[PDB]
RNA sequence: GUUAAUUCCGAUAACGAACGAGACUCUGGCAUGCUAACUAGUUACGCGACCCCGGUCGGCGUAACUUCUUAGAGGGACAAGUGGCGUUCAGCCACCCGAGAUUGAGCAAUAACAGGUCUGUGAUGCCCUUAGAUGUCCGGGGCUGCACGCGCGCUACACUGACUGGCUCAGCGUGUGCCUACCCUACGCCGGCAGGCGCGGGUAACCCGUUGAACCCCAUUCGUGAUGGGGAUCGGGGAUUGCAAUUAUUCCCCAUGAACGAGGAAUUCCCAGUAAGUGCGGGUCAUAAGCUUGCGUUGAUUAAGUCCCUGCCCUUUGUACACA
């Protein structure tokens, strides 16, 4: 399975129990007509680069 | 992290009210305005009213005030 | 003739380092020892730092004798590390041209801001119930 | 001749009048007067249980007075420094008077 | 010339050792070599020259501030007095041992007693050990 | 040197950051790198503050633990500056290059949380923070109770994570944190 | 210079007592009981002993001299704060006597608080701590 | 279960080892040479004042909890 | 909506008020500006001394001054300004400049607790003893005992470490007392040491002391060994305090050298000089800190979120509870 590159562009709220992960917005540089949406633990800045293992999983808007 | 509460907003509404013309724009300007024309007790809270002072004619200057 | 005597103190929370300027040659002493010689010498080039950026022809014609009361062997470090970077600063904008002191500044900003703004951290005081400044006793159930 | 005057009061604002007084006293007699030395205070730290018995959490009281102190010297003989000193005295400041 | 203030501190006790080793008339007491240093070191020096090596040290300090006594020399020369399960206080050193330091240096002319309490350093005491620095510094050259 | 500046011995640029994900948290190049990397604070303040901080001066501010070695900072200067020494010694390369592709192949890309346990992704300044406590407890393992010295376990640490070869104590965790939140998912 | 040497001793034989010929001189004789980590640096420096060498490479008539002088203590002028049975109850003389007799001095005071039924025996009677501490917390390990 | 049986002198086999090995060892510190000889850690560094007598080997930076020795030039 | 907040804007059978928070007081870093400083230093020189004109001397003295030492009046910060968010109102976020764009502490509303203190009181109601005394005084013992369990604490479980030397920097502080018989000590000495003998300074910015305090900086030894980590236990010896230590008051020397391999279920404290490593003062003291209040050195990891757990404050809701 090839991996992606995704980027951080804006932040909803804190999701998890604890608030200790956060629902993130990301566009993949790839094609960026294309965004899943997806949550990240720890401190998230919008507008940097993260990375992606697969677009397989995806998580509920809570 | 600072919201003004009963004690300024009416010492700095009635100062304003009777007091309009010596007042001026900036916050140093009519800080020491506010000096002269009531008895003040302390140096924080003669910094603490007039900030607010200075925050309604930006509200006046942009238009009417309720 | 003129007496190029500019008194220059820098401080860190015991550390009071005061750094006097005068005409002279490019010597650096404090309390007679140079820099080249404070424990611990690990940090060898984070004494020589205002030379590693600004040049031995500025430092040419000012020698530079410090007086230094309090602190450790840390805290001494960065009090004559600001003193002598601040000695300068006196020095250069009441006796030569303000032209060679708004560059001289603008070098010493991109590096760090500590060589000329002193760190208001202090030791705050211990408070009753904690052997600290923040930490209570381990207190226990039962 | 060379009369050393000390000021020891327990108050701050209350002994500024007392130093300042002496400076206007000094003047106004034109004498040669060494300047009042604004000398160090110390503070008695002093913290007990405000608890009298031993139940309760721990507490602990914080007592501090600091006392303040002057000292001026005076270049006139004695008859005049027993002329100033002596009138419009107050509780909070001692008086002390050393010759040498 | 230079002074002490410009020769590296931490081989110039072995520089002034060296001087002593040279001439080695200082009255030694006897009990040197057996002697614990303060009364909470808890062992004894691995070298059987450490008399002049704190003798050394006892000439550069008053070179530094003179008018120290042997109960004011105590404190530089002492430590962290591990009592073990206790926990670890400064103690002060010794009174013998740092004494016959300074009589070692007052028989020949290295110090002289100070006026109202101290030891000062006797002019003889501060042509050796300026002109040794120049000794180092060829060394370091 | 006001022109240039020169990290010990060592040229501070000719660094290269391979991946575009941990550009702007390895502040090393020409902005915050300084000769040596002891300092007061305050980057710590404020929440991504401690990102422009070089990754050498958390990693060295990350050997502070176990109390016996906290409160001392000329500890790991010191040994930071030798540890930069046996690392070039082995490889011969410039050895703040070693420790950028340490932190690159360390740091698991994905990790797992608390909603059981699920699985999400992982931020890069997450990641460059637990990979630094992942490396720098690898150092501390092997260097407790046993003949070898810290500043040798931890260039020997480097050198290894650097190529990925699975028997260092961080990219130990590398594997296993990936595959428990690969199954666990 | 380093490499070893000939009639080279892995244990020496002194007074009834293993000493590890591997280590140190200045620390092998401690484990000597009697002898610890002062007394034994001392006695090689009240003799022309260079301790920077091993306690493998030292002559078979040399501790022969080492010996004479714990067993000699005031003899070699040693210091007499350095002797653990000063001025001894039956004897009167202040020595050193090492790994055999230090248990042979200590054990006869042991009945003589037995033969004078004193406090400071009963504690050892009774297993417990004689310079006053305090058993109601500590001790536990060794009682059941 | 283990327990560390590290020499405390150098036998002739291990001495030779000492010539010609540590000459085609890259990295010179006396903790790497006291794992692959099985010999105490002091005695390396009694090695290594030995070798710097010699003239073989070259200090890099020295530390006393740890001393640094490199190579001799390649050319 | 917003705030740390019943914080305000703003709707409104509420209005006029009041407390708490807020407000008020103490302290910290900013003050090259004033007052003063011979109970503090700075700069220059006079000498004296060292090395080859220059460098050093808390070695002395002096013509000025407060930049370093201190305290009085103070000033300085108020979101003040800019750009985004929000009825664009209360206000919020980031940034320029500036020592501070959220320092810490004291006080802390109505009302209640069958919480403790009669063992703090010549503060006390009721009951008891009051001559063979539960009044008082003296001598001794216990409060320190020990199969055990628990808690507050210190030490380590070692090579980022241990030892030995060189080295170097603090402010809280404190110091001779009505009775009170009781001070901090400088110096030369005897002795390794605890201690002893002579003088002297200081009622304290004058003297201890310029508080040469530690981990930490450097150089040897150690080398994975429960080993030079660890000091528990124990024996012999020297003095201090005390009339009196035996149950070792307290310290000093040698020696004895145990467990302890980073601690299970669980649980405690903390987020910026912060937790923590480390030392010094005060109370406790005739002799004395393993406690604690302060102060000093070194000084971080993570986060700037949440109600998952445990607690706090409201609204709606149902009650057979109301010592809830």
């Amino acid at each position: 399975q090839p991996i992606k590159l995704a980027r951080v562009t804006k932040v909803l709220g804190r999701t998890g129990s604890q608030g200790q992960c956060t629902q993130v917005r990301v566009e993949f540089m790839d094609d960026t007509s294309r965004s899943i949406i997806r949550n990240v633990k720890g401190p998230v800045r919008e507008g940097d680069v993260l990375t992606l293992l697969e677009s397989e999983r995806e998580a509920r808007r809570l | 992290g600072r919201v003004r509460t009963k004690t300024v907003k009416k010492a700095a509404r009635v100062i304003i009210e009777k007091y309009y013309t010596r007042l001026g724009n900036d916050f140093h300007t009519n800080k020491r305005v506010c000096e002269e024309i009531a008895i003040i007790p302390s140096k924080k809270l003669r910094n603490k009213i007039a900030g607010y002072v200075t925050h309604l004619m930006k509200r006046i200057q942009r238009g009417p005030v309720r | 003739g003129p007496l190029q005597s500019v008194q220059v103190f820098g401080r860190k929370k015991t550390a009071t380092a005061v750094a006097h300027c005068k005409r002279g040659n490019g010597l650096i002493k404090v309390n007679g020892r140079p820099l080249e010689m404070i424990e611990p010498r690990t940090l060898q080039y984070k004494l020589l730092e205002p030379v590693l950026l600004l040049g031995k022809e500025r430092f040419a014609g000012v020698d530079i004798r410090v007086r230094v009361k309090g602190g450790g062997h840390v805290a001494q470090i960065y009090a004559i590390r600001q003193s002598i970077s601040k000695a300068l600063v006196a020095y250069y904008q009441k006796y030569v041209d303000e032209a060679s002191k708004k560059e001289i500044k603008d070098i010493l900003i991109q590096y760090d801001r500590t060589l000329l703004v002193a760190d208001p951290r202090r030791c705050e005081s211990k408070k009753f119930g904690g052997p600290g400044a923040r930490a209570r006793y381990q207190k226990s159930y039962r | 001749h060379r009369i050393r005057i000390t000021l020891t009061s327990r108050n701050v604002k209350s002994l500024e009048k007392v130093c300042a007084d002496l400076i206007r006293g000094a003047k106004e007699k034109n004498l040669k007067v060494k300047g009042p030395v604004r000398m160090p205070t110390k503070t008695l730290r002093i913290t007990t249980r405000k608890t009298p018995c031993g139940e309760g959490s721990k507490t602990w009281d914080r007592f501090q007075m600091r006392i303040h102190k002057r000292l001026i010297d005076l270049h006139s003989p004695s008859e005049i420094v027993k002329q100033i000193t002596s009138i419009s005295i107050e509780p909070g400041v001692e008086v002390e008077v050393t010759i040498a | 010339g230079v002074t002490v203030k410009d020769v590296n501190q931490q081989e110039f006790v072995r520089a002034l050792a060296a001087f002593l080793k040279k001439s080695g008339k200082l009255k030694v007491p006897e009990w040197v070599d057996t002697v614990k240093l303060a009364k909470h070191k808890e062992l004894a020096p691995y070298d059987e020259n450490w008399f002049y090596t704190r003798a050394a040290s006892t000439a550069r300090h008053l070179y530094l501030r003179g008018g120290a006594g042997v109960g004011s020399m105590t404190k530089i020369y002492g430590g962290r007095q591990r009592n073990g399960v206790m926990p670890s206080h400064f103690s002060r050193g010794s009174k013998s041992v740092a004494r016959r330091v300074l009589q070692a240096l007052e028989g020949l002319k290295m110090v002289e007693k100070d006026q109202d309490g101290g030891r000062k350093l006797t002019p003889q005491g501060q042509r050796d050990l300026d002109r040794i620095a120049g000794q180092v510094a060829a060394a370091k050259k | 040197t006001p022109d240039i500046k020169l990290f010990g011995k060592w040229s501070t640029d000719d660094v290269q950051i391979n991946d575009i994900s941990l550009q702007d948290y390895i502040a090393v190049k020409e902005k915050y790198a300084k000769y040596l990397p002891h300092s007061a604070g305050r980057y710590a303040a404020k929440r991504f503050r401690k990102a422009q901080c070089p990754i050498v001066e958390r990693l060295t501010n990350s050997m502070m633990m176990h109390g016996r070695n906290n409160g001392k900072k000329l500890m790991t200067v010191r040994i930071v500056k030798h540890a930069f020494e046996i690392i070039h010694l082995l490889t011969g390369e410039n050895p703040l290059q070693v420790l950028v592709n340490a932190i690159i192949n360390s740091g698991p890309r994905e990790d797992s949380t608390r909603i059981r346990r699920q699985a999400v992704d992982v931020s890069p300044l997450r990641r460059v923070n637990q990979a630094i406590w992942l490396l720098c407890t690898g150092a501390r393992e092997a260097a407790f109770r046993n003949i070898k010295t810290i500043a040798e376990c931890l260039a020997d640490e480097l050198i290894n994570a650097a190529k990925g070869s699975s028997n260092s104590y961080a990219i130990k965790k590398k594997d296993e944190l990936e595959r428990v939140a690969k199954s666990n998912r | 210079s380093l490499v070893i040497p000939e009639k080279f001793q892995h244990i020496l034989r002194v007074l009834n007592t293993n000493i590890d010929g591997r280590r140190k001189i200045a620390f092998a004789i401690t484990a000597i009981k009697g002898v610890g980590r002062r007394y034994a640096h001392v006695v090689l420096r009240k003799a022309d002993i260079d301790l920077t060498k091993r306690a493998g490479e030292l002559t078979e008539d040399e501790v022969e001299r080492v010996i004479t002088i714990m067993q000699n203590p005031r003899q070699y002028k040693i210091p007499d704060w350095f002797l653990n049975r000063q001025k001894d109850v039956k004897d009167g003389k202040y020595s050193q006597v090492l790994a055999n007799g230090l248990d042979n001095k200590l054990r006869e005071d042991l009945e003589r608080l037995k033969k004078i039924r004193a406090h400071r025996g009963l504690r050892h009677f009774w297993g417990l701590r004689v310079r006053g501490q305090h058993t109601k917390t500590t001790g536990r390990r060794g009682r059941t | 279960r283990d327990k560390l049986n590290n020499l405390v002198l150098f036998d002739k086999a291990t001495y030779d080892k000492l010539c010609k090995e540590v000459p085609n060892y890259k990295l010179i510190t006396p903790a790497v040479v006291s794992e692959r000889l099985k010999i105490r850690g002091s005695l390396a560094r009694a090695a290594l004042q030995e070798l710097l007598s010699k003239g073989l080997i070259k200090l890099v930076s020295k530390h006393r909890a740890q001393v640094i020795y490199t190579r001799n030039t390649k050319g």
